């Protein structure tokens, strides 16, 4: 009805609607800490919050009042838990609260509440159709917000919507190489599509992967990326990438090409790599190099890696 | 060596130019927002050199104090939206008088305490001001707080049975948590449950059931650990998860190197602070959930006889951290802040001060080694890496509260 | 201070 910043805005102590019931004034106790010096209709919104929460009064006035009161702070979660409350009780029409979420979570796209309230609404509606369309929008104002493409995750896992993903992946990397949160998007996508056994995917994977590093070669999420569709199956059971990298090693020597190649000796050791004493040394030359010279900021961790090599394989 | 009154530093040296930004010329959103971010860390940075002349770096003690002494009574309107946060409050500004040795006077800490009792619950727990339904993230602050207060007093204010009562309220049967009743799920959760749980003495075999399996679920193909399964690895949900896996014994649950090679990667070549995900901004709080992993890996590797492992330092650049929190995190008029640019915020004072605390202090078996950068005043206290309170709070509210029993159990 | 602004919120 009435927005706290409108003209003819009233304090609800002025309201004859609410003449009936008494406010309930916060009990901070006489002598008060961390004692917030709240503005004139904060209290006023929250005096009533207090009196309609403590007579779980499940009425359209308590229900139009919460509105007000996450206005004033949408982190108020016990507002939140008590309009879904009342959205129930009253039977309220979800479609028109989506409509109402929609805009809160523009105004304020980093808030927790907000997005599991929209969250909870799709769930009783069992309707995603809205969604993968209003993220998007979210994410084209800030790429990499962490609550949107949580809740982004949710909907297509919980409603099986991947068929578009991929696609809509590698337009957001084409925006922006750099974006982690596309490249774990990515990761998303492939693992719970095709996953990444098959052959074939793998390959598309890497060639991609290796594509964008030639381009964006200090870009560390390329480089992540690459490491972590290998890793697990191991860096030593791919013998053309070492062979790869080290070629690219006297144009583009830099961090994340030599850290990748000491995580590729380190694996080639853990195997019983051939020429063993040769990988080892290679491996410690290395370590030193980043330690004292292109990583010097990871300094400890390359000591300790070159120290861990030596307990592991020096024979 | 140089006199005492210079100490070189690490962002100084003139081959630290060699560290700034390589954008290959290929300029996105991210590049450009991190070029702008070292190019006023380099102002700030020459700021503090004279030629060959470098004074030794200061922490402005007296000005974080009363900074924090105002802020435990009261607050500007700045802060209504933290209004549902007030047992963070008292948490991040006693824990930051307790980083800088400064006394909480008697009078102070048995208001604070009669402040949490109003927050508390009678189901259990603590909401984040008085009336309000109760919440995992206020209850972990609301426990803290009182445990730096210490007294029996602040002890004997939590309700331990209702407060079992309500972890078991959110407990979830794939291991996780609610972070409040209707609310949502993710890793901040599991660690809020942990620690007051551990540090309360009410744990049950069975309130963790399944929990380290879900948190290990969260670690990513990036090494570090997302808020939900699937999601981007970041510094706070991994803190949260290592944490809480710490606390289970059950740290083996994840891929232990990953997560040390992608934390350590998460130290910012030129700023030497961390940044929370690969490829966004450094920030001061990540001082603390960011390095604050590496005391949390020492001990997990260390417990499993890592023959390797430094007897002397953490695994990230301990002077570089402290070069980035004293040059660029202090607010001149007190407090602390995310970055040059940034407005001082108590949530930042604390993490700043936390992160600062680690990076000057090595501790392992009987192993003790500081290295605290700038004048000799600006060694703070200990802080325990698991709870974020002092490791003598810690010590004296677990013991204190194991002799109690488990409510309704044994 | 303006933590209404900062984009770290833990809760
Ligand atoms: C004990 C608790 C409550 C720990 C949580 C600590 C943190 C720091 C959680 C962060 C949650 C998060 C990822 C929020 C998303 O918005 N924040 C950002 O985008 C900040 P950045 O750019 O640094 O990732
Ligand atoms: O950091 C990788 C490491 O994490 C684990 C969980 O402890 O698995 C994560 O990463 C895999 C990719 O490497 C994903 O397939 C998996 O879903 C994710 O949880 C370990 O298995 C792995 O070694
Ligand atoms: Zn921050």
């Amino acid at each position: 009805f009435v927005s706290l910043d409108s003209p003819s805005y009233v304090l609800y102590r002025d309201r004859a609607e609410w003449a009936d019931i008494d406010p309930v004034p916060q009990n901070d106790g006489p002598n008060p800490v961390v004692q917030i010096i709240y503005s004139d209709k904060f209290r006023d919104v929250y005096d009533y919050f207090r009196a309609v929460l403590q007579r779980d009064e499940r009425s359209e006035r308590a229900f139009k009042l919460t509105r007000d009161a996450i206005e004033l702070n949408a982190a108020n979660y016990t507002v939140w838990h008590f309009r879904r409350v009342l959205l129930k009780s009253l039977q309220k029409d979800l479609h028109e609260e989506m409509n109402y979420i929609t805009a809160i979570i523009e105004e304020q796209p980093k808030n927790y509440q907000v997005w599991h309230h929209r969250r909870v609404l799709v769930e009783w509606l069992r309707d995603p159709s809205q969604e993968l369309e209003f993220i998007a929008d979210i994410l084209n104002q800030d790429a990499k917000n962490y609550h949107a493409w949580q809740h982004r995750q949710w909907v297509i896992q919980e409603f099986k919507l991947w068929d578009n993903e991929l696609q809509y992946v590698d337009q957001l990397l084409k925006e922006d190489v750099r974006n982690n949160s596309v490249w774990n998007q990515r990761y998303f996508v492939i693992s719970n599509t095709t996953g990444y056994n098959d052959r074939a995917v793998l390959e598309r994977e890497v060639q991609y992967t290796l594509e964008m590093i030639k381009l964006v070669p200090h870009n560390e999420s390329a480089w992540n990326y690459l490491k972590g569709i290998l890793q697990d199956r191991g860096l030593s059971k791919y013998p053309n990438l070492l062979n790869q990298l080290l070629d690219l090693q006297p144009s583009h020597s830099s961090p994340y090409l030599i850290a990748f190649l000491v995580d590729i000796y380190e694996d080639m050791l853990e195997n019983q790599c051939d020429n063993k004493e040769d990988i080892l040394n290679k491996a410690l030359e290395l370590c030193e190099i980043l330690a004292k010279e292109k990583d010097t900021i990871r300094k400890e961790y390359w000591r300790y890696i070159g120290r861990s090599l030596q307990s592991k394989h020096s024979t | 060596s140089s006199p005492v009154w210079s100490e070189p530093l690490y962002s100084l040296r003139p081959e630290h130019a060699r560290e700034r930004l390589q954008d290959d010329s290929v300029e996105t959103v991210t590049s450009i927002e991190q070029a702008k971010v070292e190019e006023k860390i380099q102002e700030v940075f020459s700021s503090y050199k004279f030629n060959h002349l470098v004074p030794r770096l200061v922490l402005q003690r007296e000005k974080h104090f009363h900074y924090l002494k105002r802020g435990l009574r009261q607050l500007t309107d700045a802060y209504e939206c933290l209004d549902a946060s007030r047992p963070w409050l008292c948490y991040w500004i006693l824990h930051s008088l307790e980083l800088l040795d400064e006394p909480i006077p008697q009078i102070v800490a048995t208001d604070v305490c009669q402040f949490l009792e109003l927050c508390q619950s009678p189901e259990g727990g603590f909401g984040g001001g008085p009336g309000q339904y109760p919440h995992l993230a206020p209850t972990y602050a609301a426990v803290n707080a009182l445990c730096i207060i210490g007294t029996e007093e602040a002890y004997d204010i939590i309700n331990r049975e209702k407060l079992l009562q309500y972890l078991y309220s959110l407990k979830q049967p794939d291991g996780s948590f609610l972070m409040h009743v209707g609310g949502e799920v993710d890793v901040r959760s599991a660690y809020c449950a942990a620690s007051v749980a551990s540090l309360t003495n009410i744990i049950t075999p069975d309130l963790f059931e399944g929990t380290a399996e879900w948190i290990a679920r969260c670690q990513n193909w990036e090494g570090g650990i997302g808020g939900v399964p699937g999601m981007e690895a970041h510094g706070g949900y991994t803190f949260c998860g290592l944490a809480a896996l710490v606390i289970l014994k059950r740290e083996r649950s994840l891929n232990l190197k990953s997560l040390l090679q992608w934390v350590t990667s998460r130290q910012m070549r030129f700023e030497g602070g961390f940044q929370g995900r690969c490829n966004k901004l450094v920030d001061g709080c990540y001082s603390f959930w960011q390095a604050g992993l590496l005391p949390l890996l020492h001990r997990a590797l260390h417990a499993q006889g890592d023959p390797a492992l430094s007897m002397s330092h953490w695994m990230f650049h301990q002077q570089a951290l402290q070069e980035y929190i004293l040059m660029c995190c202090q607010c001149p008029a007190g407090g602390l802040l995310d970055k040059p640019g940034k407005s001082r915020d108590f949530y930042h004072t604390c993490y700043c001060l936390s992160g600062l605390s680690i990076a000057q202090h090595f501790g392992s078996g009987a192993m003790l080694h500081d290295v605290v950068l700038g004048v000799p005043e600006n060694a703070l206290q200990p802080t325990h890496p698991v709870y974020n309170i002092g490791p003598d709070k810690v010590i004296q509210a677990t013991t204190y509260f194991l002799q109690k029993p488990v409510p309704g159990f044994e | 201070d303006d933590p209404t602004a900062s984009a770290c919120n833990i809760q």
